[PDB]
This record gives C-alpha cells, sequence and structure tokens, in this order.
C-alpha cells in the first residue's frame, strides 16, 4: 500500500553525538558508525545488495551540528524536555527449555536519545553477548530502540532489563521469567 | 548561516 | 543534569502504489518542535513555527537548491526505492506458528515473519470460530521480523481439533497448526 523510506539524522549537545540512519517501514536499513566512519547494515546481507558512501553522512552530521548551534542560540538557549521511555520485555519466540531464544528489550517514546541499558541475569549484570539497534525515529519525533540478549531458557534463571534515562526518577526494571 | 543538508543515495551492487 | 539540545533532520519519502505516486517531506525539528519543512506537494519551504521562519525565507531564496529539491521525488526517493526494492519491498520471511494452552485459553503464536500484513484465523473441527478471539496485534521486533499472539477462549471437548490458520504473502498456501487434548 504505502511504503515510507526515511533518512533520519540527529546531532545532540553537549554529548556531541550524531546519528545517521535510513528507516524503511519502521525498520533500520543501515546507519553510519561515526567513530569508525563506516556504513553498518542492519541485516548484514543488505551489504551485498547495495552500497552507501559513509563520507556523505559525515558531511551531513557536520551540517547538523552547525545548525543545532545556530538554533540553540535562536531559541534563546531553550533545552529539550526529558520524555521518559516505556519499556517492554519480550522473547523472539515461544520459550522452550534449553532451546536458544532471544530476550528483546523494547524501549519506546523517549527523548533525548541517550539511554543506559543493562541486562540482569539473577540480579547480576550481563557484560558480553548483548547487542542493540541505534535510535529509531518516531513520527512524534521521539525515539525507540531495541536491545537483545540470546539465552537458553530455564525456569531457574530470572532476567531484568534495566533502563536509565534522564526522564526517569530511578532505573526502570522490566522483569522476565519462564 | 543555516545549511541545507543533502538527501543521500544508496547504489545497487552487482548481484 | 546538564541541559541537552537536539537537532533532527528527516527526509521522508512516501510511496503510494509502488512508485506511482511519491511525496517528499523534509522536516527540521529542534528538540521536539518541528520548525520548518519542505513538502513536495507544496513545492517550497514553509515554517511550521515562528522558530523556522528565517529558514523558510532564506532557503526559498535559493532557486537552484529549491529546483533540486523539487526533482528529489525522482532523483532521490524513486532512486533509493529502486535500489532497496528487492530486499525491502520484496522481502518475504515465513512465520513460525505454535499453538499451546495458556499458562480454556488457546494461544496461537506467530513469529519471525515479514512483511507485517497477515491474517490469523481459528478453526474448531474444520469450522471457523470468529467469536472469543483476542489479538495482541502487530509487534515489530526491530530485526526485520514481526510477531503476534492470537488467543481463542474455549471450553474444549474430548475429541475436538482446534486449528490455527495463518495467511501471509510468504506462503502460497496458508499455514495450519492443529491442537487437540
Amino acid at each position: 500500500e504505502e511504503h515510507v523510506i526515511i533518512q533520519a539524522e540527529f546531532y545532540l549537545n553537549p554529548d556531541q553525538s550524531g546519528e545517521f540512519m535510513f528507516d524503511f517501514d519502521g525498520d533500520e536499513i543501515f546507519h553510519v558508525d561515526m567513530a569508525k566512519k563506516e556504513t553498518v547494515w542492519r541485516l548484514e546481507e543488505f551489504g551485498r545488495f547495495a552500497s552507501f558512501e559513509a563520507q556523505g553522512a559525515l558531511a551531513n552530521i557536520a551540517v547538523d551540528k552547525a545548525n543545532l548551534e545556530i538554533m540553540t542560540k535562536r531559541s534563546n538557549y531553550t533545552p529539550i524536555t526529558n520524555v521518559p521511555p516505556e519499556v517492554t520485555v519480550l522473547t523472539n519466540s515461544p520459550v522452550e527449555l534449553r532451546e536458544p531464544n532471544v530476550l528483546i528489550c523494547f524501549i519506546d517514546k523517549f527523548t533525548p536519545p541517550v539511554v543506559n541499558v543493562t541486562w540482569l541475569r539473577n540480579g547480576k549484570p550481563v557484560t558480553t553477548g548483548v547487542s542493540e539497534t541505534v535510535f529509531l525515529p518516531r513520527e512524534d519525533h521521539l525515539f525507540r530502540k531495541f536491545h537483545y540478549l540470546p539465552f537458553l531458557p530455564s525456569t531457574e534463571d530470572v532476567y531484568d532489563c534495566r533502563v536509565e534515562h534522564w526522564g526517569l526518577d530511578e532505573p526502570l526494571l522490566k522483569h522476565w521469567e519462564f | 548561516k543555516m545549511r541545507m543538508a543533502t538527501p543521500l543515495l544508496m547504489q545497487a551492487l552487482p548481484m | 543534569t546538564r541541559p541537552r539540545f537536539l537537532w533532527q533532520l528527516k527526509f521522508e519519502c512516501h510511496f503510494f502504489n509502488g512508485t506511482e505516486r511519491v511525496r517528499l517531506l523534509e522536516r527540521c525539528i529542534y528538540n521536539q518542535e518541528e520548525s520548518v519543512r519542505f513538502d513536495s506537494d507544496v513545492g517550497e519551504y514553509r515554517a511550521v513555527t515562528e522558530l523556522g521562519r528565517p529558514d523558510a525565507e532564506y532557503w526559498n531564496s535559493q532557486k537552484d537548491l529549491l529546483e533540486q529539491r523539487r526533482a528529489a521525488v525522482d532523483t532521490y526517493c524513486r532512486h533509493n526505492y529502486g535500489v532497496g526494492e528487492s530486499f525491502t519491498v520484496q522481502r518475504r520471511v515465513e512465520p513460525k506458528v505454535t499453538v499451546y494452552p495458556s499458562k480454556n485459553l488457546l494461544v496461537c503464536s506467530v513469529s519471525g515473519f515479514y512483511p507485517g500484513s497477515i491474517e490469523v484465523r481459528w478453526f474448531r473441527n474444520g469450522q471457523e470460530e470468529k467469536a472469543g478471539v483476542v489479538s495482541t496485534g502487530l509487534i515489530q521486533n526491530g530485526d526485520w521480523t514481526f510477531q503476534t499472539l492470537v488467543m481463542l477462549e474455549t471450553v474444549p471437548r474430548s475429541g475436538e481439533v482446534y486449528t490455527c490458520q495463518v495467511e501471509h504473502p510468504s506462503v502460497t498456501s496458508p499455514l495450519t497448526v492443529e491442537w487437540r487434548a
């Protein structure tokens, strides 16, 4: 019916954080890694079907930074209002004991785009094996984001997705168990 | 002055 | 506690019926307030708030850039649609279907599918049950798959077969999973 492709960019001060990504129907096609200055495809197979010149995005972000600085002054130094995230934890598929699965932490309806996300297994943080998307755009100009944790289901273990944002009064803990 | 950023292009790869 | 300041730029290419009709919407957003936009249906920048007024005026005075922006539905939207088409518009991933009683309540779990358009139906002894059907709706997983749960409220008899049926563009014949106990 309708499809939408969005080239979405942002620059954020004082963090000096930039983002450049393409979105198709709400899924990320790719983003540009600012540090490594490289195109990163959301599904790595996409990289065999198309190319994208990372340098163009870096030039855009430099324009975005300059524009933000102009606007900041013009707005009379009006800062963003924190909007706290809604957090949902779900699994990739119906869980079965010992069958590899994925915990999905969906973080939605928030701004500015800075979050600290930590997975907890039985109270203890999980430092490796996790992955995440960049911030995805919303029509209300807030953001969403997904964090992933591959795991072997077991009635024994419990999990929390812990989310920290300046809009919250304390870390938000979304709990999961078999 | 406020700069207009560029709409950027993907390009197809051979296969 | 340091205050933050955010600038977003979005080029939205809207496609209707393939590339038959295309609309470009370029949007500038300061913090959470969209301030100025280029709409291809309009053909020039318009300020959305007082903040964007200098930008609309200044950018519209630039005739070459305006003319390139008006060509963008073609040089940009239709071009990028063409490049991404085979792996986006044409992407097909087949759902995995699981039926199980809920932890009197039967659950049809449909997961790992793309695209999002789908029809899920419940059958009892080969006949469709349209009542007592609750759905969780469409859930985007962020990895180019969706999932959904469709529940049926029942009172199961001894020899009854409930069948969950899933119609989706990835399968030429709708999938079915049977449950009985």
